[PDB]
């Protein structure tokens, strides 16, 4: 199950994805169309008791559906013109596995979220963070020069 | 028993401050203890609301601390094993 819906979640098929986890659990939760819900309320069976040995198991990669569709969500609702809901899913990003890689960018995207609020102190928070925990500080330096475009700061901006 | 808490400075190099306390006194018999009354007997205390039962098992066990760095993850899980897999209230 996990497997096909890294298929379907590769591939954009979220409406499948849920129908499927749907079918799943109880069809009593037909009206939780949001994932993030399903995901979490999808409960591995067991342990992974004494069977053949796996690369990986249930809960190693409901881990990585989780903060996969949680990352997605988030950019799709941002670029939407929604960096009021972004929030709450690119927190749910963080909480469950986010590789550093992936804290890196759930950062970016929060300053962004600010940024496009009008909160530029939030966003510059985040953006340090991401700066710090990064190998790969092109975004976040990106983010600040829009930052400093939106105010005025053309020098900072052009220092950027 | 009876019982002293000692108490001394350490910033005065003159040994100056070297107070004490008589802080009480411990009676105790077997009649006591045949009836529990201070004891831990385990799963039936579980459910802990004479918190010197907790602070005694904070003195009598073998304490042990530990840092715990994932410097390429973040580091949740914990709470999932502990309320989880260990189950802790």
């Amino acid at each position: 199950v996990g497997l096909q819906a890294a298929l379907w979640l590769s591939a954009d098929r979220l409406g499948d994805l849920a129908l499927l986890l749907e079918t799943l659990n109880g069809s009593q939760s037909g009206a939780s169309k949001d994932l993030l819900l399903l995901l979490k309320t999808w409960s591995p069976p067991a342990e992974e008791l004494d069977a053949p040995l796996t690369l990986q198991d249930a809960q190693g990669l409901k881990d990585v559906l989780l903060t996969a569709f949680a990352y997605r969500q988030g950019l799709q609702e941002l670029i939407t013109g929604n960096p009021d809901k972004a929030l709450s899913s690119l927190h749910e990003a963080a909480s469950g596995l986010c590789p550093r890689p992936v804290l890196v960018q759930v950062y970016t995207a929060l300053g962004s979220c600010h940024r496009k609020m009008g909160n530029p102190q939030r966003a510059l928070l985040y953006l340090v963070a991401a700066l710090k925990e990064g190998s790969a500080w092109g975004p976040p330096l990106l983010e600040a020069s829009r930052l400093y475009q939106q105010l005025g700061d053309t020098t900072a901006e052009l220092e950027s | 028993c009876t019982v002293l808490l000692q108490i001394m400075e350490r910033e005065s190099g003159n040994c100056p401050k070297d107070r004490y306390v008589v802080c009480g006194r411990v009676f105790l018999s077997l009649e006591d203890l045949s009836t529990g009354k201070y004891l831990l007997t385990f799963p039936k205390k579980k459910p802990i609301e004479h918190m010197e039962d907790l602070f005694a098992l904070l003195a009598a066990f073998h304490k042990s601390c530990f840092q715990i760095t994932s410097p390429g993850y973040a580091l949740n899980s914990m709470k999932v094993w502990l309320l989880e897999h260990m189950k802790c209230e």
